[PDB]
């Protein structure tokens, strides 16, 4: 008698996955069993999400400013 | 001359039971202090929108897939390349033929604009509320601004002659840029939670009108339209178009999208409604009451009379057309008021709202209850709210359990003779007129974010 | 066509710059965020305007007529008054003959109104008057509007253009449509501020408008000489219709029945701003440049608007410049070769110790306007000194009240072109053909507070 | 009452949105008490030099108010009639530069002690009255610096026809400081008893700041003092004025001894970079900006002539009938494509000019300019707002770089053979200009102020 | 591949999508079809006219052809760098072959007068191949992992 | 890049019938690069870590 258009199925790709958390790598990305699809109809379309592509930026940053004056200077100058 | 600084003691001196009621105390909040608070670490920049079918083409509707990945959407508009314009001596008309480019080439050609949340229609626009909206809520100094990005710049609108004429300029072909008004891009408060709909494709559909009547070709004496041709200009009338549309992205900490995600969030939201067009005939009677037939809890009301005698020429809620004028310019004919003369509504046969005037929609409503007042005849507006253009909720009247209503218009005698021809030359009635009454409503909403996708509790 | 470093990810840069500035900045577990709005309940209720009934009086020029404030509302928050104006038909048998044009007087309204009052029983709560009404409208207008207010109170490039006679090229007839004025009043200023009629009762309520006689509204202009006569009957067809249709209407509001029980019975507290006009004082350059008038103000004073007047021909009005306006070609009035305000420099001065020198005239032309005012006049005059950080907030700022000042006075020193212009001499059509008077006048704003309790009102400062 | 039927309407929506105890209502506004204080303006001492336009002076701010929240400067202009004996003859007319004044100032610097504290020139200037210009006050900020149509038109020799003579009245500037941005910003002169805050403005000199035309031809030449009647004075009348109000007693003993954390927002301005089109159609300027950035404004400015000044387009305007001026038919913007680039990553794309032009000013200003040029980009939601919003520290960035492709236009313009009055007659030059604002942190203690990041 | 935007025609662009529910991708090639190219005696130049392809007929209405990752342009290349790549990267004993793909027959590239000279031969309709160089079409070690990338369309 | 005396007499017309150079020429200079790069696959996804 009542009806909404969300969602049917529970955390089996977490909404929550792009945090830093247990993962769950072992079922979307293999089939369960041979002659099985592919899961990735809606999920496509969020490229280069989840933070450890922010973390792993801001690790590369740190100090750059402060680190690039020297750089080469002990591979190049003699 | 002066006691210098010294002057403020006498002023600071002054202190009675007034000035105790009004200043002083011991929790007064002082000027010259600005207290200040942290805000969100965020940044933005714009993007692509990715095509998902086809290519952009006049007369035609085109899809266009919103650019996920990013973390909340609040800005997005649509960039047209116009073509080359070139008449030629060849033309039906001939000497006595102009072509020029329709008033709001913009806000034209793009009519039932669409946002769409997977597979569900979440809002539409088109001509009639893009001008109410734009007339009564453009904000002071950007005008001008605005009429050079959607046309009307005294170039696309301008008359030009054949090439056996004095005036043989060619319409230049510079790129236009329109936003669309959504909901998402009413305010920076209300902002697409992308990183939190991962269930969900948004769409965007746009439809572009034929090129045929985007053009507006003119006889140069009698002021009479007829439908542009192919061989009327040089090239063609090319279908396709090079159009873009672009998009307006933000990123925020990931503390932030950690903390609020996998939760149920309720948003406000505004979105038009649009009654069906009637079309008038003044000759038989002046008086016209038209059912209102509306949903959710309304809050503006947008009513106009539009003159639909020809199809080239649109956003003409005047009596009378336009026809060209000296100087290779269009002029307004003297004779051209708008045919509205008074207005009124019914709550099931009880009148909430006399029969007053038009002059009060026109000027009284928009002064006191909006940010703006029109500059052309028409525009006609009522106002449940006190602020329209203010997100935040006021004053409104829902019309789920309202029952009927209706309004009542009466028009004038400058339309009723305008209905009828008659007139002489470069009086732009020339011809018999028609004419088309629309009505726009606009409301609020709520949209339910949860488990990754969108919904309307309420409905 | 795409380009390789272009995307999402050129944004991950900018998040990873961060620094002890950035985190003082931004940052913080209790540090509010955007693109989340917070949404908190309001009231409800409901708006629609109403007729506003006349108990004393009828509408008609140069008479006086009183309007009642309707019941059975809560609140009401909106004024305004719509007026018919007749029709103008020219005669080839006027004393002027062909060489005379009639033309509406530039801003129709603001004239034909003045004294206007809001009562309570028999007590004056604020009057305004032309005066006040130019200088409120021509500094607190907000952009936009500008267009629409210029459309609504006439000045629309047909009531002001000088029409000729019949006999003659120009046969144009004043068109004879409505025009409508918001009445500014300190329910108006404000939705914060509304009567509250619910507890109000028993107390009536009236708003009282004098209107101005028809011969001081038309501007009879001669179309060589530019000379200005007053108008006749007998010179226009059809007549002089002392009797005018003016209607006046108002917003009234409906609140809810748990709101209503709440506040009824209840001490209300009302901050509200009136004005005061000095009377004017008539100038003559001729024997001296300087003018010092004498200012008598009660109350906490947020600014004084001051501005000196041409007042040679009673007919046409709002022409606070020193040269009256003369007919120009295409039946357009155009404004004279040369106009300047007539006031040169001005000064105030508590008892001595001057508190403001004698600074030029720009300077509250222009730079008093840009810093403490929504707007900036486009007209030549009106001059202003604000008190107050913001003229139009209704909150109160920096002020000073004279009640407990000694007695101060404002000195005015005129212009070489205001003493040349004074005498007559002027060629055709140079607007000072004639000799020129002028006056001053002196308007202040000030604050008060209004007290309801009990259904009575008052002033408990007195 | 027909209001009734509309009140009885009241549905779950109507619930969830209106209603409840806790529901504010209007028609009853809250009123809360305020500081006691008033205001006056003051003079401003003279510490060195003399007003001299060419010259460098410098005033002090008079201290010993409570806080001072204004600075303006105003100026007297001279007369300035044409003679019959100029180089042109006939063929010439005189008349004051487009934008008189936001000219004949540049480095108006606002210096505390001895060390500078913020600084700003022409280019910052029209570039902020050109984004944040509210309406209303448009007529009288183009009215008070000039642009009367009186100053900017041209006038022909006193043999001539027009005889007309530039008149000399007064003009105003405000002076854009932090402390004047907003009223909750201001010098806490009660607390700063050991600094000395001192303003420097140089003038320009006569030469440039008068537009010496051709009737016929459309060329400029510098002008000289024998050319018009009188000379031309080297001193000039200037004056400096601000707004200072005083606090109660009470109120400033209270606030008297202690620490104070201020945001102000200052002005960076990138050295200019001369573009020669006729070669290379892409232009690379490096960005050396170190505080979290806000907003930058680039813009292309020709340089053909020094008398002309804040000209974007690449014709120079001309003459027109009617004794006026007036731009040609080709009069557009040099600038038609721009990018950014990170440090070998590309930010923004070869995006269209038109997007600077108006997108970005549509969205995040309060203002879109009505002249041609004048392209901006902002990293904040709101420019005009002081309260802190989106930005980006370029100190601890790399370097970065702007990339503006040129128009066949201006390749065209750059050439001359052009003929009378077509405004290219002589070879164009052109300077790209960027200017960067930001943000930054002002510490009071100890009855000093400094930076405490730095 | 299925094709998603547009259609392939002269002068416009269209987007293609890598195929889904595979392992690997390790190759991408396209086909096309030329038209029928016949000159008729009523052109502009009359008799003193000849029609032919150009010469390189592939390498050529390819430009801009670019790889790009859901939101990102991964890679592009064009015209002058098919050249240089294929003349400085050329296997030899496959470069007779290469030319046979894209054009180059003597058949194409030969002029043909108008129907009324001594030539009336017309210009065949063969389809012809170009192979597209990407990362992972350049060597067999590099692959795109489609079952491992399920959040991006290429 | 220095040009040639042949490039320099052909950018100049005047060359008789069948030689290639009856209308004057024009030429463009056109440089290319070729480098490299390091992408990263991770979480299910892709993307350059250097940029």
């Amino acid at each position: 008698h009542v009806r909404d258009s969300h969602h049917v199925i529970y955390k089996r790709p977490p909404v929550n996955e792009y945090c830093a958390e247990t993962r769950e790598d072992n079922s979307l990305y293999v089939p369960e069993y041979c002659g099985q699809n592919w899961k990735n109809g809606v999920l496509s379309g969020m490229g280069t999400h989840h933070d450890a592509y922010r973390n792993l930026a801001v690790n590369m940053m740190t100090l750059r400013r402060e680190s690039a004056v020297s750089a080469g200077w002990a591979h190049s100058y003699l | 001359t002066g006691a210098g600084v010294t002057s403020g003691f006498i002023d600071l001196a002054t202190y009675d039971n007034l000035d105790r009621a009004l200043y002083g105390g011991k929790d007064a909040t002082t000027y010259f202090i600005k207290e200040h608070y942290p805000v969100g670490w965020f940044t933005k920049l714009p993007t692509m929108a990715t095509r998902v079918s086809g290519n952009p083409a006049f007369g035609q509707e085109f899809s266009v897939g919103v650019p996920r990945s990013g973390d909340y959407v609040l800005n997005a508009w649509l960039t047209l390349k116009t073509p080359e314009i070139k008449l030629l001596e060849t033309n039906r008309l001939g000497a006595n033929g102009t072509v020029r480019w329709t008033k709001n080439l913009m806000h034209n050609a793009v009519e039932h604009a669409s946002l769409t949340f997977n597979d569900i229609c979440a809002q539409q626009f088109n001509t009639a509320y893009l001008d109410a909206w734009t007339q009564f809520n453009m904000c002071e100094g950007k005008r001008i601004g605005y009429d050079n990005m959607i046309g009307n710049t005294s170039d696309m609108t301008n008359p030009t002659p054949a090439q056996g004429q004095d005036g043989a300029r060619t319409l230049p072909s510079k790129n236009l840029v329109l936003p669309l008004p959504f909901f998402f891009s009413r305010d920076c408060g209300l902002a697409l939670p992308t990183v939190v709909l991962p269930y969900n494709e948004i769409r965007i559909n746009i439809k572009l009108r034929s090129l045929q009547e985007l053009l507006v070709f003119q006889n140069k004496d009698t002021g009479n339209v007829i439908p542009i041709s192919a061989t009327d200009i040089a090239g063609g009338l090319a279908d396709t178009v090079e159009a873009y549309v672009y998009m307006t992205v933000g990123l925020v900490s990931n503390v932030e999208r950690c903390a609020m995600a996998g939760t149920v969030r309720d948003m406000v939201v505004e979105q038009m409604q649009a009654a069906p067009t009637h079309i008038v005939n003044p000759q038989n009677t002046n008086n016209v009451h038209v059912d209102m037939r509306f949903s959710h809890a309304v809050k503006a009301l947008f009513f106009m009379v539009q003159n639909v005698t020809y199809k080239s020429v649109g956003s003409n809620y005047t009596c009378v057309t336009p026809v060209n004028g000296p100087g290779n310019t269009v002029m307004e004919p003297a004779m051209s008021v708008d045919p509205i003369k008074s207005a009124s509504l019914t709550y099931e046969n009880t009148t909430r709202l006399a029969n007053m005037g038009v002059e009060y929609y026109s000027l009284v409503q928009p002064w006191y209850f909006s940010a703006s007042i029109p500059v052309y005849t028409g525009y006609h507006m009522y106002s449940y709210a006190l602020n329209v253009g203010s997100v935040h909720p006021s004053g409104s009247t829902n019309y789920g359990r309202l029952t009927n209503a209706s309004i009542t218009v009466t028009m004038s005698p400058e339309s009723v003779v305008a209905a009828a021809g008659g007139g002489n030359n470069n009086s732009g009635y020339n011809e018999p007129q028609r004419f088309a009454l629309v009505v726009i409503a606009v409301n609020h909403n709520v949209i339910r974010i949860m488990n990754g996708s969108m919904g309307f509790p309420i409905l």
